[PDB]
DNA sequence: GGAGGCCAAGATCTCAATTTCGTACAAGAAAT
DNA sequence: GACCCTTCGGGAGGTGCATCCCGGTCTCGCTTGGCCTCC
């Protein structure tokens, strides 16, 4: 319960952003941030508190929080990087000080790092490295600024583990028109199909967290969307 | 159950470098950039997270100690569960995927797994990238060359018999021959790179396959060398590292943390300060850091940070500040309920 | 001070006699002998100011002290609302144990505390972290209130006031409050900033040479102004070069000579508003008219007043951190001092912008001719903090601004 | 096993210089820079680490014993593996990844290889870069100019026969004519290199060819100089070095150092103190340093490290003060179970 | 004598290429 | 026992020569059976 204004938030991208198929929505970032602020893994309370700082579309069931849109400058644009998690089996990790390996003839059975359940996992994931990430939302600017600046939330995938999509210099600027759900009929967020907004068909829950609950048919924008930083700051 | 946000600065005592497959190309070793070569590099949060997970694993093993037999109680399966987080024996609590809050029993019984998750169980410790604050805080360090020891100092030739001064003469003649051959082979290779630039497409694929034949010829010339296999007078490629005394901003956070899990994290930080090394090139002492972390938490029921204390890691010592941090550390130390096992 | 920084034993010099035939307001000569009171009312009585300037009354007790000066201190102390200079509040705590005794009868209110800190590091220096000292002083009183119009680097309290949290040594636990109060509807403001393309201010900064192209651009934009304006240059040397390069095509150009007094040019400017190029100056002043009105619709900050690099401070701080034992490189200390200087730059430019608006009806056109001021579109510019000079309530006008020499003003097809 | 951090200062007795292929360019000799052209140069940890590794190799050669007439009982492969970590034979036991206690037997039998590492074996020793203390403290030393000995003092010409005098005449006339021709060619070359700044990529190819051909013209012009291939009289380009008395903060670490390995390291510092030379330009006595290190060990899990002692290397001697440093040195000198052979 | 435990082969290939932060002023003292 | 009265102008370079060259690594992110030991 609070007055809500249409704001656009633009953050300087520090890390490549792993997009999990559907573009990361600002409501999901805010739901992680409120899941931390009030420690809660229960979705209901975090959703309730998110409604206090973000506008929620009852007729659509979605938050007024547009999906990620990369802000590309004339110097740096959207780039194709690989977020690469590699297991590092250090000589200290492969030592008897930490564990008792199976022994034969006093020789310690070496770990098969090439293949098998004890291999060196080399997980490469497409990531997009653009200078800025911008979201549009209708909500309380102070609360969202506090969350985005002093909470451990990133954009994309596995920021809580891979620190992908770390951002800083969060700037919130007021908008004149609500471009959080819709823009000239083009969906700017995961919306239900019945909304009549045209986009890319997919299967996902509408409200965060986007990995729980029944995954229904939705229309979501292009996972990678780019705009000039000048056009984003035009407002 | 408080979300401890640690925000703070890592000052680089000795250059901070990391090798990443995408960042490193044939052009040379570069830090991850999140853009082009002009962008500001970042030390990945993955390397710091792995270092702190290894430190936490060392803390856990020391707290558990060894058996009466002098062997660690952890087997390969438990060791990989605590270090890498992946189940090797196929024996793990496969919680329902729709239950965000699952594993409370395992989270309580294993605080290491709680902080740093396993597969199928989300972790509670989120480590961030060490973001530099400046504009010119990185550079080409290391490199140099592997000078031949006997062409630099002649005192070292009074300790070799003639049968080895002739093996030295033979290895240097082999090195010079091989370097000349490899030089001309690389010259032909680059001319082929030029013909790929042309890409007239008549026989481009064959030009690529003959380039591959040429690399094989490089490996053949470099197997003909029967005294040495690699040229010892090697110019070492520099690696990109953050400059000495680089202020990198770091955000870490334990979400919904028990006093025991937070205490385990602080003990991992305390043990990590024994060898505060991030990243590689430890031969050049790279990775030595001193870092101060302001431990804040969220006020119950509001969006306000309250500062609980500071964790100042320095070569002079670890300065844990704040009574609640000490309470967390003592709570983790004193709890005789952890069973770091199946 | 001491009355109007004067004495009482030797007033007989400026009594009636032939030495000076001031005559005019003869009464003052006989009343001032027993005018214990301070400087200000001297003006309220009369504007004449005879016996030439008498700034400190033809010298008095610079460090020689006066007799029965205590009575003025008592008149201050028993008087409820003690008004002093920052000088008295620091001499009290550095010079001798305590100049002015206090125990639950006194309450520091350090207004414009930003410059109370920025000058603190000049007394001897803050090389040994002298700041710590004054920090205990604020604690030692019942409560010290440090306020300023520029007591912030960012619009966020806890991110921007951390230079106060880190220089005096006062920390969140002992900090009563950390807040920024900005009006929303206070005045109006059109912003025009020089872009990246704009000619570089310094062809070579070290030996202090100003590039001629930038001079030509600055004079060009100065002459294009159709009304009275206030040009806040950074150095009196910049004041002199800009005055030299100007052809006085505009209404009278008033120049602040190196080491002059601003208020004389102020009252030179009230009689005939025009273009006033006054470096330094400011310190919380405004060329307001007689009844009070914005008499300069334009305010030209030629360059952000970037503080020179100070090797003395770098080597001193490195010495103190090397004797104290902290293992920080000299380059790290150079970066720390550079960041601190950048913060003081932002504060100084916030004062400069504050010289434009002083009333709710003021409408100021701020002209930044510096090519290093961050463009709205260039969010990755090195000096990204420097838009915090603009108040939050005009940040829309920062985002909707006129750029004289912008860059990359074309349309990129990879949108 | 203890983790020893030697934190200390290298004071400069004679300028400390090093030519790293990365840092230097055609603009002149520059020290390796701390991340940027306008950065404080640092003495690379690579040069210090190599000097200390060669000192330790000489320590080992002395400790085993110089038999025969001074020939050491080690083959060339062993000397290379001990001093540079390169196995020419390829018989070095490559530890396949996943090998538990990788090289623990080799570490126990070869303390030197354990300290300074090898390929596939992590070096316990990490020798950090020497960062200068304070602005300046670097300068363009060396320099000067070659002058003809016989044009400087005429007395040496009484030692030259007539034919040698006419030879000097021809040599100087040749030097003058070659200098004028080469200088005209170089004026054309630098005008061409000024045309680089108008950097149109399509032209750059034609300019690199048209400049490398003019440099081959320079080489051919020099090659026809019968008397002297190179001009004898020529200004020496100065080298960048840390000034005399410069204070360079140095950090060295030994991770999990046994008393034997740490004793070997301290003996290496002792033998290095005999010739405390770092870098090059040793013709101008560059590199002579006096360095003092504070050895601090850090038991993991302890909030503070304890100081084992201080190693002072000075021209007047080596002052190793501390019970634990002497214990390490005696233990290394008294352990007869080191195998440094293949 | 069936359980580990180490070691060699499986045919193919994608693609990308760099040149230097910040340059001052005040005002105001019961002093170190 | 009180002031005097504070000098000009010269004239400010010329050359020479700016090196040679090394020598740029291994890997590895998977599974399977064959062979070799061996509980």
């Amino acid at each position: 319960m609070l007055n809500f204004k249409p704001y656009r938030v633009i953050m300087s991208s520090l890390t490549p952003v792993v997009i999990s198929g559907i573009a990361p929505s600002l409501d999901g970032i805010l739901y992680e941030a409120l899941s931390q602020a009030i420690p809660s893994n229960e979705p209901g309370v975090v959703l309730a508190r998110l409604k206090e700082i973000l506008l929620f579309n009852d007729e659509l069931g979605v938050f007024h929080a547009s999906s990620l849109r990369f802000g590309i400058t004339p110097e740096q644009g959207i780039g194709a990087t690989t977020s690469m998690r590699c297991d590092y089996l250090s000589p200290e990790k492969l030592s008897t000080a930490m564990f008792s390996p199976r022994t034969r003839r006093g020789l310690f059975t070496r770990v098969l790092l090439t293949g098998g359940p004890t291999k060196r996992r080399m997980t490469t994931r497409p990531a997009y490295s653009a200078p800025y990430l911008t979201f549009d939302f209708v909500g309380s600017s102070e609360a969202v600024e506090i969350l985005l600046n002093h909470a451990h939330v990133g954009v994309g995938y596995d920021y809580f583990s891979a620190a992908n999509g770390e951002f800083n210099n969060v700037t919130i600027l007021p908008l004149d028109i609500d471009t959080s759900i819709s823009n000239e009929g083009m969906a700017l967020r995961p919306v239900p199909v019945n909304s009549g907004l045209n986009g890319i068909k997919g299967v996902s829950p509408l409200i965060p967290p986007y990995f729980v609950g029944e995954k229904l048919n939705i229309v979501h924008p292009a996972p990678v969307r780019t705009q000039l930083i000048s056009s984003l700051l035009r407002g | 159950m408080r979300t401890l946000n640690f925000n703070g600065k890592i000052s680089t005592l000795e250059p901070l470098t990391v090798t990443v497959k995408n960042a490193v190309s044939t052009s040379g070793h570069r830090l991850p950039r999140n853009g082009g070569f002009n962008a500001a590099p970042y030390f990945p949060g993955t390397s710091i997270r792995g270092t702190l997970r290894h430190a936490a694993h060392k803390v856990i093993v020391d707290r558990v100690g060894l058996n009466a037999d002098g062997k660690s109680p952890f087997d390969l399966a438990e060791h990989f569960m605590l270090a890498q987080g992946v189940d090797i024996n196929g024996e793990a609590e496969t919680f329902a995927p729709g239950e965000i809050n699952a594993g409370a029993e395992l989270r309580s019984k294993n605080p290491l797994i709680s902080l740093f998750g396993r597969w199928g169980l989300s972790g509670k410790v989120g480590i961030g990238n060490a973001i530099p604050d400046g504009d010119n805080q990185w550079g080409m360090f290391g490199g140099g060359a592997r000078s031949i020891m006997f062409q630099r100092d002649e005192s070292l030739m009074e300790f070799l018999e003639t049968d080895q001064v002739d093996r030295l003469e033979r290895l240097l003649e082999e090195q010079a021959e091989a370097s000349v051959d490899i030089s001309q082979i690389k010259t032909e290779q680059d001319a082929l790179k030029k013909a790929m630039k042309s890409a007239d497409k008549d026989t481009k694929a064959e030009l690529q396959i003959k380039v591959r034949e040429l690399d094989e010829k490089i490996q053949a010339r470099k197997d003909q060398k029967q005294e040495s296999r690699e040229s010892i007078r090697r110019p070492i490629d520099p690696y990109e590292a953050f400059i000495t005394g680089a202020e990198l901003s770091h955000r870490m956070s334990i979400k919904n943390a028990t006093d025991e899990e937070a205490g385990l994290f602080i003990s991992a930080l305390i043990r990590f300060a024994a060898e505060p090394r991030f990243g590689g090139h430890a031969n050049h002492n790279c990775g030595l850091v001193e870092a101060h972390w302001t431990v804040t938490t969220w006020k119950p029921g509001e969006l306000v940070p309250v500062t609980l204390g500071e964790i100042v890691i320095t070569p002079n010592g670890v300065e844990i500040t704040g009574d609640e941090l000490f309470a967390m550390v003592k709570a983790f130390n004193e709890n005789q309920s952890f069973d770091f096992t199946a | 001070g001491k009355a109007n920084y004067v004495s009482l034993e030797k007033v007989r010099g400026l009594l009636l006699m032939d030495e000076f035939t001031d005559l005019d307001t003869v009464k003052v000569l006989e009343k001032l002998a027993n005018w214990s009171k301070p400087l200000v009312e001297f003006e309220e009585e009369y504007g004449e100011l005879p016996a030439q300037i008498t700034p400190e009354m033809v010298t008095y007790s610079i460090w020689d002290d006066i007799q029965d000066i205590d009575d003025i201190r008592l008149n201050a102390l028993s008087a409820n609302f003690i008004v002093t200079t920052h000088a008295m509040v620091m001499v009290d705590c550095m010079c001798n144990h305590r100049i002015l005794g206090d125990k639950e009868n006194m309450y520091l209110i350090i207004d414009e505390a930003d410059i109370f800190v920025d000058m603190l590091e000049v007394w001897i220096a803050v090389n040994p972290f002298i700041g710590m000292n004054v920090g205990r002083y604020c604690t030692q009183w019942r409560s010290a209130l440090l306020t300023s119009a520029t007591l912030s680097i960012t619009s966020t309290p806890e991110t921007g006031m951390e230079w106060l949290c880190k220089a005096l040594g006062l920390t969140s636990d002992t900090i009563s409050i950390r807040k920024i109060f900005s009006p929303d509807v206070y005045g109006s403001m059109k912003l025009t900033i020089a872009g990246a393309d704009f000619p570089k201010v310094f062809n070579d900064p070290k030996e202090q040479i100003f590039s001629g192209q930038w001079l030509k651009a600055v004079v060009e934009q100065l002459s294009c102004i159709q009304g009275p304006a206030l040009v806040l240059t950074a150095s009196h040397y910049e004041t002199r070069m800009i005055a030299n390069q100007l052809g006085e095509v505009s209404q009278p150009v008033y120049i602040q000579k190196a080491g002059q007094a601003l208020s004389e040019i102020i009252k030179q400017y009230q009689e005939k508003p025009g273009i006033l190029i006054s470096a330094g100056a400011s310190v919380g002043v405004s060329p307001r008219g007689e009844n009070g009105e914005q008499i300069f619709q334009d305010l030209i900050i030629t360059r952000i007043p970037f503080l020179p690099p100070d090797r003395m401070k770098a080597e001193s701080l490195y010495g103190y951190l090397k004797e104290r034992g902290y293992s920080r490189t000299f380059e790290a200390v150079n970066r720390n001092i550079y960041l601190e200087n950048l913060r003081k730059v932002i504060r100084k430019a916030k004062q400069s912008v504050g010289r434009g608006i002083r009333s709710e009806n003021d409408t100021v056109r701020i002209i930044i001719l510096d090519p290093r001021f961050p463009e709205p579109t260039d969010l990755s510019s090195k000096h990204r903090s420097l838009e915090h000079i603009i108040p939050v309530r005009f940040r829309r006008e920062y985002r909707s601004c006129e750029i004289l020499s912008p860059a990359y003003f074309e349309e990129d097809i990879q949108c």
